[PDB]
Order: C-alpha cells, then structure tokens, then sequence
C-alpha cells in the first residue's frame, strides 16, 4: 500500500497557472526559496550549490524584474515540472504573506453525552495515522507547518487521481488546529473528496473515544487572524462590542498598585442623557464631542478604541437577526437581514450622522455576538443552526 | 409586471378638445373616457377639495399583442397650485406622439417625478386598502419588506433589509386599534420602537408588498390591471408644496 | 474494485456487529429494569428514591 | 465511494450516539441499584434475625 | 489540595461486639450519596437504632 507520494515525485501541473502564481511572489521570497529547493532536490543547472549562489546573486544585484527569474525556474532549472513537496512550500509562504484570500470555517468537537473535548493533536503521530487511513482509498500527501505569528497549526492535504500518462493533482484542502481549543478550523468545500478528508480526521482523533464534528456556523470568515479572535482561544472569544473593555482589562489596576491614580478618587465627566424622546423632533462644541464619544463607546467598548477609526476589531460579512415579541397575547416577529464588509462598523457612522438613535440600540445590533446569526427570543440571544 | 412612468402637469388643460383631430396624425382611432368619483379623505365627511377628474384612453387595435399595450391615465384638481399629473406604461412611439401634440398645443412643460421617504411608505397604505360596492372599507394585507441602501465609505454597510410577516402586521394594528393609516401607528414606529432606527431618515430604496405592488422611487411597478384612485390622490398631495 | 469490495464487506460486518450489540443492550436494559426492583423485595428507604 | 462513506458515517453515528451511551449509562445504574438493595436487605436480616 | 478536607465514617457495636468494618462502609457511602449528607445521616439512626421500625 505505497500510495503515499515521496518528496522526489513530480506530479503533473500546467506551466501557465504556475507561471502567473509565481509572479505574485516578491523577489526576496523567490530567491531563498530556490536555494533550499536545490539543496533538497537539485536541478538541471550545470553547477553545485556554490555556483548557483553568485549566479542568483548577480540577478538580484542588478535589480532585475520578477518575470525573467520565474522563466529561469520553470524552463531551465526544473523544466520537467515541480515536485509535490516543492508545491506545498509555495502555498506555505502565500498563507503567511496574504491570508485574506483564503476562507475558513469552524467545527466543534463533541464526544459522549456532548461534553466538549479539547484536542491534543501531535505532529508526528498525526502525519502517519492520517496517511495510513487514506492510503487504502486514494493517494495522499500531507504537509503541515506551524504559523509563525500564531500558535495554530496549519495542515495542507491534497488528493491525487490517476488519468497524460501519470496522475494529476486536485484542489487542496486546509485544516487548522489551534494549540489548545475544542474548535477546529477548516476550509469550506462541498466535494466528495472533502467529506472523506474531514471524516478520516475524526476517526484518527477518536482513538480514545468516539468524537463527532459539528459545523458551528454557515458563513465563512475571511482571515485566519479574524477567526482566531472570534472562535479560537482568546479573552475576546465571548465578550465583544460594548463588553470589549473587560477582555482588555485595562481599566482596573493591580490591588498592590498605588491608590493615587484610582478611577474612583479621580472621577470622570460624562454627559447626562435625557430619557424623554426628543429624537423625532429633530450648537455647543463641548456637547458635540460627547455625542461622538457616546457612539464611540457603544460600538467599540472603549473611548480610545482598539484596532480609519470607523473600522471594528473584526469585520463581519453577513448577519441575520430575528426578533420575536408578544403583543396583544400573540407572537409578533420581524426579520432583519444585513450585508456588507463591516456591518457593525457601518452601523457606527449612521449614529454619527444622526440617522438612527443611539440610545435605543439593542445589544445584538450593537455588535455583540459577532458573526453569530441567531434568533432573539424574549430579550435573549439563541444560536441558530 | 407593468412598470409605470410618472409625470406632472404645470397648468390645467382640456383633453377632449379634438379627439377627431388627434387621430389623423396617428392614423387610427382613439376612444375617450370621462369619469369622476368620490375620494373620501376622511370617512366622516368630505369637502369639495376631493373633487377629481380623470381621463383614460389607449392607442391600439391588436388585443393579441399584449406587449405593445399602453395606457395614459390622467387625474387631478383645479384649485391648488399643481392641477394634475399623468402616468403611462410601456415603451413605444405611441407613448409620445400625442405627447408632442400637446407639447406645442397648451404650453405645459413636463418634469420627472421625485419620491422620498415622506411619501414612499404612505403609498403602500393606499395600495392595501380596498373599497367594495357598498362603500365599505376593509384592508387586504400583504407581507411588506423594505430595502435600505445606505451610502458609506469602505462600503461597510451597503444594503440591508427588514421583513415583516403580515400576520405580525395583523398583531400590530390590532394592538394599536382600528386605524385608517396602519403604517402611521403599527409598523413604522414599531421598527423605531424595537431596533431604534428611523426608517424615514435612512435612505430607503424599495418597499415591496407580497405579490401586489413593487414600489421604488425611480418608478412604481404593479402587477394589477390598472392603477387605483387613492394611489393617484396621495401622489398628488405629495408632489403638492 | 476487488480490494475495496472486501473493505465494503468488512466494514458492514463490523457495522452489523456493533448495531446488534446495541440492540441486545437495549433489550437487556429493559430486562434488568423490570422484574428486578419493582417487585415485593423493594426497600422502603429506597421507596422514596423510586418515587 | 459514497457506499464506503455512508457506511462509515453510520459506524461512527451508532457508537457516538446518545442513545447508545444511554444504554451504557442505564446498565451502571441498574446494576448498582440491585446491589444496594441486596446488601441492605441482607444486613437487616442479620441484625434482627439469627 | 489546599482547602480543608472533611471525612465522614460510622461504626456500630452490639453490646460491645464490633461489626465488620468492610460492609458498613458501602452502606454509609451509598446511603448519603443517594440522599445527601444532611438527610443521609438521619436514617443511619433510623436503621441502626430503630430496627423494629423496619420489621
């Protein structure tokens, strides 16, 4: 059952798609990349490692464009094609550089009666166990790397199908494992291959007891950094929006700190709000700056703000809110649908333009439960699946 | 789906002046309709201010050709500033030939019709209300939804919608009580009552009823056979100063 | 096709064994629930517990 | 392929189902309850009778 | 742990005769587990001290 692919294998790939893909990379990452590539697989160049150094050094010393070096890589050093390990390294640097282009989707791990289970994934064991299970079904080549700035482990999985005399590659599948969290991030794809990969991952983790994977949400998240704050292990996972200051915990100092600069002793100046409805009937620049600051606190949680200034901590693309209430001994419901880039950020400026009243802003509309489309019932928010 | 193009009149004109001389330029027969009815602004009583005169005719011979069908519906007053307006549907040469003929006849000049939030919502009130042959007013309800398109930088919030099931519409008007303007006292305040957004201040794109009408500021779209009378009257007051 | 055919036959055999064990466990649980504690030998201090 | 997938899906579903684990749970409670009654009845006969 | 820890156990005698300390441990472990500490200790006296109330 040697269906796994070694590092020396050269899968078939179109030279045109890889031609434009390498153009997106800067010269500095295309320089050192080929140097490690020659140190592992060699090349068709008539020289050793040292000769390939000054020849490539001359190109970067001349400030030459990105096009010619890509042509040299594709048609001179490796004219036949690119290896499977070689292809995986390219996507590794693209993930680190620009993470906005790649989708993500959460998944919760449950076992037994439903208690959440924290994953204790190990790199060495997971590589062979996943390969062994998928060897009998398809050709599998798994390569995982640790995120440089985050504790999340990113796993790259590809499936190969036979045909062009040899086989060809398919679309990749990405699975992200947080360091310590019961939630698994994975790329969204509705394919028969995608279902097999996710199911096989559940089995190899369930060596102790049976574990099921359930999709928490339907709408994907644009960035890995954004999805790490909302659902990964962090202090901002639950408290957000108006409660963002609690996660930062900057307002309260240590009990052993000096008492001279205490908030209670110093005090603060705030605007007296009027509970009488004068918004429908509709200046001091000292009162105007308070009006802008009142909207500043409600949508971000702090007067200074935590990261122009209208952007939120994490953008949300789609939210669906259903509000239910009982009037005249019967249920009255209304459905609100939103769409945009930063829905909660966009709602902030509408208060700045005095289009909507800031006092009568519900907590869910303010920005609480970011990216959680749910139904509000009797003043409480319930997750909708 | 029939799209209606709206249009106003500068000063009151007479249209039945020369139906014989409106045809030879067009080379086919056009009929005439003379009609006036009561439009009760208040159910208790009505003054002489609702005295309305309406004209209607068409330009066609072929009933099979439903696509090439157009109607010119006139209605208006004679005592306020703007006497009347007009509306038409469909695209054809017949939608303008008469229009030039009274371009150079009476000296009235036209202008596109402008709608904003103060008017757009109240049109659905006249659309949903019904009148029977016994002068009894009952309301046929529809699940209205609203379209909002706020202008913003970064396109952070470019379009959002509010949908109301109209059984919940039923539960709102009954709570307020018997009202002749359901969207004054059951619907529009309730959106501000719960979510705190002012519908009128926000830029509104469309108000959609459940399979009856299609209201947008640029043009009104309705799947009915012909437009009603309360709709035209409320349009007239709205465009009045 | 031949190798995967054996895999299909092997997995469904384990599938039947596990399901028939669960069905047997359900029948055994009903057997243990009745005739073992509701009869006359019940303990009055456990009668409140059974209430 | 889906024949393998569909079968494998319900292999995990039956083992990870709440009902199957409930059968395991009810086994422990039923075995414990009969044990307590047997011992508690045994001592009462010993304490009072010969 | 570091918080204070409390232990509960019982022992009974019949005119100076010591009972088996083994079987008396389960009957006190499960009786107060199924009814709580507050109520569980009440029927310990009801069973040990009032055996004729059962017969």
């Amino acid at each position: 059952n040697e269906l796994r692919l070694e590092d020396n294998y050269v899968p078939t790939s179109d030279t045109l798609v890889v031609f434009k893909q390498l153009m997106k990379l800067p010269v500095t990452v295309l320089y050192d990349l080929t140097l490690s590539w020659f140190a592992k697989f060699g090349g068709s160049f008539d020289g050793d490692i040292y000769l390939l150094t000054e020849t490539l050094d001359l190109l970067i010393e001349k400030g030459v464009r990105r096009n010619v070096i890509v042509n040299r890589i594709l048609y001179v050093y490796w004219p036949d094609g690119l290896n499977v390990f070689q292809l995986a390294e390219i996507d590794c640097h693209l993930m680190i550089s620009k993470p906005e282009k790649f989708k993500w989707l959460p998944s919760k791990a449950l076992r037994g009666d439903g208690k959440p289970y924290v994953v204790k994934l190990q790199p060495a064991k997971f590589i062979e166990n996943l390969q062994t299970d998928l060897a009998k079904i398809y050709h599998c080549h798994v390569y995982m790397f640790k995120h440089p700035s985050l504790p999340v482990l990113i796993t790259r999985i590809q499936l190969f199908d036979s045909n062009g005399k040899p086989l060809i590659s398919r679309r990749p599948y990405y699975v992200a494992f947080p360091l310590n969290s019961p939630i698994i991030f994975h790329s969204v794809d509705k394919d028969i291959y995608a279902r097999l990969v996710l199911q096989s991952i559940s089995r190899t983790i369930s060596e102790r007891e049976t574990i099921i994977f359930k999709p928490v949400q339907k709408i994907p998240v644009k960035s890995i950094h954004n999805i790490m704050t909302l659902l990964g292990p962090s202090r901002f996972a639950e408290s957000m929006g108006p409660w963002e200051c609690y996660a930062s915990a900057n307002f309260e100092r240590s009990p052993l700190h000096d008492y001279k600069k205490h908030q209670g002793l110093t005090g603060k100046k705030v605007m007296v709000r009027e509970f009488d409805d004068s918004f429908l009937n509709d200046e001091e620049p000292e009162i105007r700056r308070l009006r802008l600051e009142k909207n500043m606190i409600k949508f971000k949680g702090s007067a200074n703000g935590v990261m122009s200034r209208y952007s939120s901590l994490v953008p949300i693309e789609k939210v669906g809110f259903t509000l239910k209430n009982e009037i005249n001994s019967r249920i009255i419901t209304i459905k609100l649908k939103f769409n945009g880039n930063d829905i909660f950020g966009g709602l902030h400026e509408l208060c700045d333009k005095n289009l909507i009243n800031i006092d009568k802003v519900p907590g869910w509309l303010a920005g609480e439960n970011g990216s959680f489309s749910g139904t509000i019932m009797n003043g409480d928010f319930q997750r909708e699946q | 789906p029939y799209t209606w193009k709206f249009l106003g009149i500068s000063k009151q004109l007479s249209l039945e002046n020369g139906i014989a001389k409106l045809n030879q330029l067009l080379n086919l027969e056009v009929d005439l309709d003379i009609q006036t009815i009561r439009v009760p602004s208040d159910p208790d009583g009505g003054t002489a201010a609702d005295e309305y005169i309406r004209y209607e005719m068409r330009l066609d011979i072929s009933n099979l050709d439903e696509g090439t069908y157009s109607k010119f519906i006139f209605l208006g007053n004679s005592k306020m500033e703007v006497p009347m307006f007009l509306c038409y549907c469909g695209t054809d040469n017949r939608n303008e030939v008469v229009l030039q003929w009274l371009k150079a006849e009476y000296g009235v000049i036209m202008w596109p019709i402008k709608f904003e939030q103060k008017t757009m919502i109240k049109l659905a009130d006249a659309s949903i209300v019904h009148v029977t042959k016994e002068n009894i007013e009952q309301i046929t309800w529809f699940s209205s939804k609203l379209y909002f398109e706020p202008e913003t930088q970064d396109k952070n919030l470019r379009q959002f919608s509010i949908e109301i099931p109209r059984e919940s519409c039923e539960g709102l008007a009954l709570g307020y009580g018997n009202t002749m303007h359901p969207y004054n006292d059951a619907i529009v305040p309730y959106i501000y009552n719960e979510t705190g957004m002012a519908v009128e201040r926000l830029p509104l794109t469309s108000v959609i009823l459940a399979g009856h009408t299609k209201i947008m500021r640029e043009s009104i779209v309705t799947s009915t056979r012909s437009l009603r009378n309360r709709v035209l009257a409320v349009v007239l007051q709205s465009i009045q100063f | 096709n031949e190798r995967l055919e054996a895999i299909l036959s092997r997995e469904q055999n384990l599938l039947e064994e596990t399901r028939k064990l669960c069905m047997n466990l359900k029948t055994n649980n009903k057997k243990r629930l009745t005739e073992k504690l509701i009869q006359k030998d019940l303990h009055p201090v456990l009668n409140k517990a059974m209430e | 392929n889906q024949q393998i997938i569909s079968v494998r899906n319900e292999i995990q579903e039956l083992k990870a189902g709440k009902d199957w684990h409930d059968l395991q749970n009810e086994q422990a409670k039923l075995n414990d309850k009969v044990k307590l009654n047997k011992r508690l009845n045994d001592l009462t006969s010993t304490l009072l009778g010969k | 742990c570091f918080l204070p820890m409390s232990k509960i156990s019982i022992a009974l005698w019949k005119g100076g005769e010591r009972f088996n300390q083994i079987d008396l441990d389960e009957i006190c472990y499960g009786l107060i587990k199924e009814y709580g500490v507050k109520t569980g200790l009440k029927e310990i006296c009801n069973v040990c001290l009032f055996p004729d109330m059962y017969a």
